[PDB]
DNA sequence: CTCACGTATGCTATAATGTGCTGACGCGG
DNA sequence: TCCGCGTCAGACTCGTTTATAGCATACGTGAG
RNA sequence: GAGUCUG
């Protein structure tokens, strides 16, 4: 059971392990997370609805007056995607929202019986995202990078040594929020609790618990286990809990009943333990000198006096012991503290802590986060209660408090988002218990404490400051104004709110220009992770640990897919089958192992999850329809891999490509290739410019077309059914009765791009796939993108390669390449460049867009028409004038020379310069479109009034034929129900169709048909006309521009830049190169059958490189390209279906053991010949990721082309003849030509502007800049002699003003002398450091 | 200065001497109007925090934020920092008569000479062409040498080849680590916009083809043109500085 | 450790006594006789009312020090022209003079280019009107839409819009390496007004001596000023029509000298 | 690592040993955008020395 | 020689009188 | 606890928000 | 300055 686009071109599958779960939506993230922005919960606090209901409702400070939140509305957007990216604006929805204005009486107590005003305010536009995931910011498609954040939670951490050479482990806690300040408490190495709030000064940990109201002896009751002393008789005694001793040297001499159990100085071991808590020991009998040292718990007080004979927490001594036995208290509470498990942390705390009751210890917090400002009561208790009990200032937000309980090991997940002075407790416990010796530090790489914020969430943040700001305004003009008056939106302020989002979608790092150089560097991009930008790490923060591919990267993050470079670590691709827990956590497929018995039950399983299980391996072998194969299973958990029984195993890898990347999951023989060299393969995948003819790859994975379809940039059908009619331009289906609804008009249209611009300035272009009256299916490829073949992605062009040195033109990765390629327009790659022309209006005034330009020859003005624009279709190169201005010119006083010289040709030429658009120097392009923006008052260019007539009537010819296509499509319809109860054929066919709204039928579900028929025929009838005064108007719109500035001319070039030397290619095993020679046919390398080779890669780039890849896809490429040219054969000669049949089938079944059937028979005969004039060109393969076609299946492939099983063959010299002297290895490498092209790189200059201060030359190819001559470049000539080359390069070359004008009249001269000066940086370096203050002179001979 | 937007753009200095002028005129009136002395002192401390932020801003504990909140550039920051003055703009600086392009192989080159792209060479011998043009009389003066430069006329390539002749080049690639970063050749014209390279000195530069991109710089005067070929030659430098060996060696 | 110039300002004025209302009028009575004692007492004593409002005026222009100052300026006005006389209290006379000083500051100091408040009130209105616009018009003011609500004209609307286009530091986000020197020439362009100039003196000694004589001493080649067709006739000339018709003979001789040498179209480009 | 790769590239690693592979790989190229520093900044002491 | 034009300093009277980001690099002296 | 360091060039793109009374006399230079 | 890159 194959689709229609499948049975056009098959992919042979050399995968053998069957997909339990098919490849997702790849940009699922995008899409999910933003439309949980935007989606209208009542309930489920998400974006927006979360956001009004966290500020609002806003009460003023008088509290007569508040303003309360109803809902809000999206208005549709005031402009399509398509005129927002022409016209250079912001694609985005108005924000509308409800707001009820309440107000009290303040001599009522709290009536609400005065005023409430409710009306419909503007805040803001928000930017929308398209359906493909991008954003389109003033004119420019950008994609939002998802970030990688610390999770608000606890996180317990320890500097292992760095601080005190001692070398000591200190103990932290950090409490994280989501929004508030952060709470850490840490030890010291004298292990003193100490508490930070806000990460600022130290205070004693014991100090926050006063502030929450705890008396000494409460705390220590919280942390400590007490130890009660007896007094009878005279001996002392204390109550023994038989382990606690456990590990401790015994001090005294233990005696139990009468029998001793402890020899006095020797170490209690297991047995004694168990002798004792077996013989019940509650009383041992002690010395009096064993107390001295063992602290009081409680208070304890004469009851005679009624004075404290001890304060809690006091150090016991012989003779306080004394003094409590003849008060009369015979039981003692003391702190259990031995060290080692039970430390005396807290205990040693409250002695350092200075603070005495609440109120003391609330003042000291005071004066930490204030310090100077006198301390009230109410200003402390305010204070502490707004930094971590307030609802407002504090949120640990749903994951905080889930991750925070989870931490503390609760059993209930959600809770308060502000901190219970329980929390704060418990969280001490942990932390000492860690000091201890019993729990464990959390990692701060593991993907359980690693969040994903994707758009949602940023966009929800941006807007709520944006609320903010207004929440200050809005309480502030509710106390000042008359309640009565005064209305809701006088207060509210829009700009607050949208500057805010603008700067999040505009300004922010995460806001990026999308990759648009080919589908996969697009697809690739929007399933970005990013650790950077705002509430994130930095590069100088970013360590080497955080880099580095952690455990549970397994099936959630790429490894092998990161920037080489500073970024190297932050930023990561999402894994294949990798997505979001409702918290945010990244979670992976699994297979769930139920009694040995493999179901299809599948489990997506948290970072967290994932460590409790023991997972098997993808690879690992299943037996037909039940349990596994092999006794001991190789599987992986509590993060590291072994051997395990079938008992054991829980769960199961999905497949074998989930812990791979997008990108890299396109790398065919990934398995045999290096992951640095794969790293940069899938890196320059996203480089490949797509190519004039996007060739599909002969050796694929599959992945091909699940990339091409998910990337949107291919039209897809939703509905199906057969096309209407095909166009270069449009596409038109008729859509099948069973998914084709009977309310609206049955005809899908699909409007296809024509070649457009990209970020890059590369090409888009949809070409059509499907023929005229061809059937579809739902989600058949119907138009294809720029870089797809039939439905699969082509980022290149596959390429007969051998691996061979040439007379060095392949030595360090150099490429040579044969004419044919060149010839044959393959890597031919089509640039279209924006240009733009701006009339501003300048203190002298308005420039002028005239063709009629001071100094400039008719060869130039031809090209221009009558407004001074140029033609359509006009070819152009450097220097050549587009759109022709002039600028008005203040008053000129000229030199002599200048007098003398405009009198001689009296070209005055009015008061006006020559500033025209102009097409850069080099650069050459035929003009395709051209766009004019004008003002709104400004009289319109003859040129501007030409392109809106052919806007205004192509508009109208484009409504005419929808309305027309879609009445003509619905009473077909009409004409078909007509027949169901009443045979009319011919003669309703002969009346016209206009006068059929007098026709029906009985009265039944029938005549209710024609009812929906004809309310939708009128329905369309007045939308056309709606429709088409909107284009009118939108076409007749006056354009608001920036400040200034008049009018806009944008110029479209079309460059077609050929292949040449210098030129950057690559495969896709990470395997570059720069074109050195394009070789005549002749030259080239040719077979026994004289076919010449297209490329001669060199081999001593393969053994080094380690990606083995690229040769076993030669090998593999060869084979595929063996059968193609065995079915172009039998083509060629006509031959019989049944014999092609029996070909393609034993192909097609050839795999070892093949996971993919094709039971060839089915196709029918037609189906089977457009199939082989596809395999023709050579038979697709797919070799899956780490499932991929073994040597023998490739060799025994190759012997069905009757090609060597070596992939090796005899080759000849095409300029000698001779033979070479071995055997070449030959095949088709799948080739990228990437964008860094030398036609953009080449760049030089002798003397041009200079820079403004520094007086040197500028820097980069743009600004026409010299090369940086840098401090190392310069230490080089100070190594050899070269003082004059040094002296050149600091003065002449550079600074020095006199001598480079002085120096280039002597090179005219042909003198070839220096005469240096003083380099003009030296003169602004002495005046900085004057402006110092500092005097510093030249001091003379 | 005025962008071409219409819209001006200035130093952070000014806003720092702003900020100071503001506050010690300030001053001045708070001293003529004889003002009570807490307020005299709050002047005075801004006006020290002022100049101590227009010297060295941030060293006085949290720097003055402007436009974005990125702190201003004060004076000593324009000197310090390796972007300062002496780093960027002193100890080395962007020059005249240079350039670069991709570089691939020139196996049938000799040791001493690099393949130059025609467009390039034209460029960077520009007053060299002006002025045999004039010896010639074939150009009137040098605005008539710059047009028939423009329009690349036939005589200008035969010119063109008469000046690079004996003329050397120095080939630059970053990083420089040692002195062989640097190498003089003799440049050989060719069709084409990619930079040729002598195999054997490729392990000097540490270039290899796969995209690497090479400075060019045209030595001027007698002096430097006879400092490149006796000196930085290809030739002249076959052995390492750093040990005895020949660092010019086949692979 | 307090270091702040701001905590330290306002520690020092929490340190004050706060006044009353006979106690104001007492003092005001003084401090209009001219007390030096009352004024300072006055001034230091509601220094706290400046902070008030130049609290809830930062993040606007300057700083709220700079604010604090400024204001502190309208105090002391408050102070002088202050009537204890009229029985309505200070504290509502004085919150005018310190908004004044404040707002009166923040329209000079705040703007690198120095906009005049003439301008700045009439911005004010048409931003106010902007967001009246924006609240019912869900997209924001166009430059036509507000000037056709202030019956003004668009031109005027547009020259406002322009001056609010504030500019951002060249060397903070650097700006200041792309943006070349326009008023220095480069070497090639200097090189060639020193050939044109060389070329001139030996293209003088190279035409008639009188042609070269009127000629130069009006374009004020070789004389010292440049003189017009009838102010040649200072020198010996002293002609009108026979100063033009060889001030054209000398230019017509000079362009076949152009047209042989080799330039006349080749130089008329350039 | 206490566990080797067993395989070579002829042979294909499989998803563990690709996995591991990729510690060493990633901190190899990390290491030269970010030690090259340091190196650099021996260069230039040991120059502005001599 | 006189007025308009551009720019600036002036005064207004219910009472109101105390502030307020981002955190985490790592080695040496 | 503070302050000082942390390779060398190259390519491109983006980007420059905020609210601030109205009206009368006074001070000063330019244009007709 | 914040980017994504090429050595
Ligand atoms: N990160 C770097 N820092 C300094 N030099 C480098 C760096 N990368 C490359 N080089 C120099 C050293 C060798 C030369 C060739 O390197 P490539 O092929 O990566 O370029
Ligand atoms: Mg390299
Ligand atoms: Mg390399």
């Amino acid at each position: 059971v194959y689709s229609y686009t499948e049975k056009k071109r098959i992919r042979k599958d050399f995968g053998k392990r069957p997909q339990v779960l098919d490849v997702p939506y790849l940009l699922s993230i995008q899409l999910d997370s933003f439309q949980k922005f935007i989606e209208q919960d009542p309930e489920g606090q998400y974006g927006l609805e979360a956001a009004f209901r966290s500020v609002f409702p806003i009460q003023s400070y008088s509290g007569n007056s508040e303003l309360q939140y109803v809902s809000y509305r999206l208005g549709e957007p005031v402009f399509d995607v398509q005129e927002c990216q022409i016209r250079g604006v912001t694609y985005s929805a108005p924000l509308r929202v409800k707001l009820r204005l309440v107000i009290y009486e303040r001599e009522a107590p709290e009536g609400t019986v005065k005023d409430i005003k409710e009306q419909e305010v503007y805040m803001g536009e928000i930017p929308l995202m398209t359906d493909n995931g991008t954003f389109v910011i003033n004119g420019t498609e950008r994609v939002i990078v998802s970030q990688l954040h610390r999770s608000p939670g606890v996180f317990f951490d320890s500097d292992k040594g760095k601080t005190h050479s001692s070398g000591k482990v200190l103990y932290n806690a950090r409490i994280i929020p989501y929004r508030g300040s952060w709470l850490d408490f840490e030890f010291d190495p004298k292990d003193n609790l100490f508490v930070r709030i806000d990460r600022r000064r130290k205070l004693p940990a014991t100090i926050i618990l006063r502030a929450l109201n705890y008396t000494t002896e409460q705390i220590l009751d919280l942390f400590f286990e007490k130890v009660i002393f007896e007094i009878r008789d005279n001996k002392l005694q204390m109550e023994l809990v038989p382990e606690r001793l456990r590990g401790e040297t015994a001090s005294f001499d233990i005696e139990a009943n009468g029998k001793v159990y402890v020899e006095k100085g020797r170490r209690i071991t297991a047995r004694h333990i168990r002798q004792l808590e077996k013989d019940d020991v509650k009383l041992i009998e002690v010395p009096v000198e064993y107390i001295a040292g063992k602290v009081v718990a409680k208070d304890y007080i004469d009851e005679s006096t009624g004075e404290l004979i001890c304060a809690a927490n006091m150090e016991l001594s012989l003779d306080l012991l004394a003094k409590l036995s003849q008060s009369g208290h015979k039981r003692i509470e003391t702190l259990f503290t031995n060290d080692l498990d039970h430390g005396p942390y807290i205990s040693e705390t409250l002695r350092v802590d200075p603070t005495n009751d609440r109120l003391s210890a609330l003042v000291e917090i005071y004066r930490m986060m204030r310090p100077g400002e006198p301390p009230t009561r109410e200003a402390a208790e305010s204070l502490f209660e707004n930094l971590f009990f307030s609802e407002d200032r504090y949120d640990l937000s749903a994951v905080g408090r889930m991750k925070f309980n989870r931490s503390l090991l609760r059993e209930e997940i959600e809770g308060s988002g502000i901190l219970s002075k329980d929390d704060i407790i418990d969280v001490m416990k942990k932390l000492i218990d860690i000091r201890n010796g019993k729990g464990e530090v959390d990692d701060i790489d593991h993907l359980g404490n690693r969040r994903i914020r994707s758009v949602g969430e940023m966009a929800e943040n941006q807007f709520r400051v944006g609320l903010v700001r207004v929440e200050r305004a809005v309480k502030e003009r509710l106390s000042l104004g008359d309640l009565d008056t005064l209305m809701p939106q006088d207060m509210i302020n829009a700009k607050p709110i949208s500057a805010a989002v603008k700067e999040f979608f505009g300004s922010s790092q995460l806001s990026q220009f999308m990759d648009q150089n080919n589908p996969l560097s697009e697809i690739t991009h929007k399933r970005r992770i990013s650790a950077l930008g705002p509430g994130g790490l930095t590069r100088e923060r970013a360590g080497f640990e955080v880099r580095d591919v952690h455990p549970t990267h397994y099936g959630r993050v790429c490894p092998i897919e990161t920037p080489e470079g500073p970024n190297i670590g932050l930023i990561n691709s999402l894994s294949v089958y990798a997505q979001t827990n409702e918290y945010g956590f990244l979670e992976t497929p699994y297979r769930k192992v139920t009694d040995g018995v493999v179901t299809d039950e599948i489990h997506y399983l948290s970072a967290i999850e994932e460590g409790n299980y023991v997972i098997a391996q993808a690879n690992s072998n299943l037996d037909e329809e039940g349990h596994f194969v092999e006794d001991l299973v190789t599987c992986r958990s509590k993060g590291e891999s072994s051997l395990f029984s079938r008992d054991q195993v829980d769960y199961m890898d999905v497949s074998t490509q989930q812990v791979v990347s997008v990108g890299a999951s396109l790398i065919p023989f990934l398995e045999h290739d290096d992951a640095n060299r794969a790293l940069m393969g899938a890196n320059m995948q996203r480089q490949a410019v797509p190519t004039l003819r996007a060739d599909k790859p002969l050796v694929g994975t599959g992945m091909e077309r699940a990339v091409a379809v998910d990337s949107g940039v291919t039209a897809v059908a939703k509905r199906g059914g057969v096309v209407q009619y095909v166009d270069a331009s449009r596409i038109v289906i008729k859509v099948n009765e069973d998914e084709m609804y009977p309310g609206e008009a049955g005809i899908d249209i699909y409007n296809l791009t024509k070649y457009t611009r990209s970020n890059q300035n590369t090409c888009i272009n949809q070409m059509p796939c499907v023929s005229l009256g061809e059937p579809v299916e739902r989600g058949d490829v119907l138009a294809d993108g720029p870089s797809t073949d039939l439905g699969e992605l082509a980022l290149g062009q596959n390429m007969r390669v051998a691996f061979m040195p040439w007379n060095g033109y392949n030595f360090e990765d150099s490429i040579l390449v044969s004419e044919r390629v060149v010839q044959e327009d393959r890597f031919t790659t089509i640039h279209i460049q924006e240009l733009a022309c701006v009339s501003r209006d300048t203190k002298l005034g308005p420039e002028e867009i005239t063709a009629d330009i001071p100094n400039v020859g008719e060869a130039a003005l031809s090209k221009l028409d009558e407004s001074g624009i140029v033609y359509i279709g006009a070819e152009v190169t450097g220097g050549d004038i587009l759109v022709g201005k002039v600028t008005p010119k203040g008053e000129t006083q000229l030199t002599p020379e200048e007098k003398l010289l405009r009198a001689i040709f009296g070209e005055k030429a009015s008061d006006v310069k020559d500033s025209s658009l102009r097409v850069p120097n080099g650069v050459s392009g035929t003009v395709i479109d051209v766009q004019v923006f004008t003002r709104d008052g400004v009289e319109k260019d003859k040129r501007a009034l030409e392109i809106e007539e052919m806007q205004l009537k192509q508009a109208k010819k484009d409504l005419s034929e929808e309305l027309q296509i879609l009445e003509a499509g619905l009473f077909s319809r009409i004409r078909a129900v007509l027949v169901a109860g009443g045979v009319e054929a011919e003669k309703l066919d002969k009346l016209p169709r206009d006068r059929w709204l007098e026709l029906g039928l009985t009265d039944e579900e029938k005549q209710n048909q024609l009812e929906q028929l004809a309310e939708q025929y009128d329905e369309l009838k007045h939308e056309f006309e709606k429709k088409l005064e909107a284009k009118r108007r939108k076409i007749t719109q006056g354009d608001d521009l920036a400040p200034g500035v008049l009018k806009i001319v944008k110029v479209y070039l079309a460059v077609k830049r050929r292949i040449q030397p210098g030129d950057k290619m690559a495969g896709r095993h990470g395997n570059k190169g720069v074109i050195s020679k394009i070789n005549p046919i002749e030259d080239m390398p040719y077979d026994e059958n004289g076919t010449p080779v297209d490329i001669v890669l060199n081999p001593l780039g393969v053994p080094s490189r380690m990606n083995i890849g690229q040769i076993l896809e030669t090998h593999l490429g060869m084979a595929a390209k063996g059968i193609g040219d065995k079915i172009n054969a039998m083509l060629k000669q006509q031959q019989e279906v049944a014999k092609l049949r029996e070909f393609i089938q034993r192909a097609y079944d050839l795999g070892a053991d093949v996971r993919q059937k094709v039971d060839l028979s089915t196709f029918s005969d037609e189906e089977v010949m457009r199939l082989a004039e596809n395999l023709r060109k050579g038979m697709p393969i797919a070799t899956p990721v780490f499932d991929g076609a073994k040597e023998a299946e490739i060799k025994e492939l190759l012997k069905l082309g009757d090609l060597p099983t070596s992939g090796q063959i005899r080759l000849y010299d095409g300029r000698t003849g001779e033979q070479f002297e071995r055997p070449v290895t030959v095949g088709y490498m799948y080739m990228l030509k990437l964008n860094h092209l030398v036609d953009d790189k080449m760049h030089a200059r002798s003397t041009g502007s200079y820079s403004l201060v520094t007086q040197q030359p500028l820097g980069g190819k743009a600004q026409f800049g010299g090369q940086r001559f840098g401090e190392m470049e310069v230490w080089a000539l100070e190594a050899y002699g070269a003082a004059y080359t040094l002296q050149e390069m600091l003065t002449v070359k550079s600074d020095d003003v006199n001598g480079r004008t002085k120096m280039y009249k002597n090179i005219v001269d042909g003198n070839h002398q220096m005469e240096p000066g003083m380099p003009e940086s030296f003169n602004v370096l002495l005046k900085e450091i004057r402006s110092l203050g500092i005097n510093i002179e030249l001091e003379d001979e | 200065v005025p962008l071409d937007g219409g819209r001006f753009a200035t130093s952070d200095l000014n806003d720092l001497y702003r900020r100071v002028i503001n506050r010690n005129n300030r001053l001045k009136r708070l001293l003529d109007l004889a003002a009570p002395d807490i307020i005299v002192r709050n002047e005075k401390r801004m006006l020290q925090e002022a100049v101590d932020a227009l010297l060295d801003n941030g060293r006085r504990g949290r720097a003055i934020t402007g436009s974005n909140k990125r702190p201003l550039k004060s004076l000593a920051d324009m000197i310090k920092g390796k972007q300062g003055r002496f780093r960027q703009n002193l100890l080395g600086k962007r020059v005249d008569y240079s350039g670069r392009s991709v570089i691939t192989v020139g196996p049938y080159l000799r040791l001493h000479q690099c393949g130059l792209p025609k467009k390039m060479a034209l460029e960077l011998f520009k007053p060299f062409i002006y002025g045999k043009l004039e010896l010639r009389g074939l150009a009137t003066t040098i605005k008539a040498a710059k047009k028939m430069v423009e329009r690349e006329e036939a005589v200008v390539w035969d010119i063109l080849d008469e000046v690079i002749r004996e003329h050397p080049v120095l080939l630059n690639r970053a990083p420089t680590l040692h002195r062989l970063g640097i190498q003089a050749f003799e440049p050989v014209l060719i069709e084409g916009k990619a930079i040729q390279l002598h195999p054997l000195v490729c392990a000097a530069y540490n270039a290899d083809f796969d995209g690497d991109q090479m400075a060019v710089h045209v030595p001027l005067t007698l002096e430097a043109q006879l400092e490149a070929r006796a000196l930085m030659m290809s030739t002249n430098n076959i052995l390492s500085p750093a040990n005895g060996e020949p660092i010019i060696v086949p692979s | 450790r307090v270091l702040d110039a701001t905590q330290l300002y306002l520690g020092e004025i929490g340190y004050s006594p706060l006044l009353t209302a006979e106690e104001e009028v007492y003092f005001a009575r003084r401090a209009l006789r001219g007390d030096v004692a009352s004024r300072r007492r006055m001034i230091e004593s509601n220094l706290r009312l400046v902070v008030k409002i130049a609290r809830r005026y930062g993040n606007r222009g300057l700083a709220l020090l700079d604010l604090i100052e400024e204001g502190n300026l309208g105090l002391i006005r408050a102070v002088e022209k202050f009537d204890p006389e009229r029985g309505f209290r200070f504290s509502t006379y004085a919150t005018w003079w310190i908004r004044q000083t404040i707002e009166r500051a923040i329209m000079n100091q705040t703007r690198t280019i120095r906009l005049p408040i003439h301008i700045v009130k009439e911005l004010n209105v048409y931003l106010r009107t902007a967001r009246e616009l924006s609240h019912k018009l869900d997209h924001e003011p166009s430059a036509e839409e507000i000037a056709e609500q202030l019956d003004k004209p668009v031109d005027d609307v547009s020259r406002m819009l322009r001056l609010n286009e504030r500019g951002t530091a060249v060397d903070t986000p650097a700006l200041l390496d792309i943006l070349a020197d326009e008023k220095e020439n480069g070497p090639e362009d200097t090189t060639q007004d020193d050939d044109m100039k060389q070329s001139i003196v030996k293209w003088l000694f190279e035409l008639n001596a009188k042609q070269r004589e009127v000629l130069a001493r009006r374009f004020g080649l070789l004389g010292y000023e440049a003189a017009t067709l009838e102010d040649v006739g200072r020198e010996i000339g002293l002609t009108r029509e026979r100063v033009r018709q060889i001030q054209v003979e000398g230019l017509r001789r000079l362009r076949e000298i152009l047209q042989t040498q080799g330039l006349n179209i080749e130089a008329l480009f350039l | 690592i206490e566990t080797p790769i067993t395989a070579n590239f002829r042979e294909g690693l499989n998803v563990l040993q690709y996995f591991i592979s990729t510690h060493g790989a990633r901190k190899g190229l990390a290491d030269t955008a970010l030690k090259t520093a340091n190196s650099g900044y021996l260069t230039r002491r040991l120059v502005d020395v001599a």
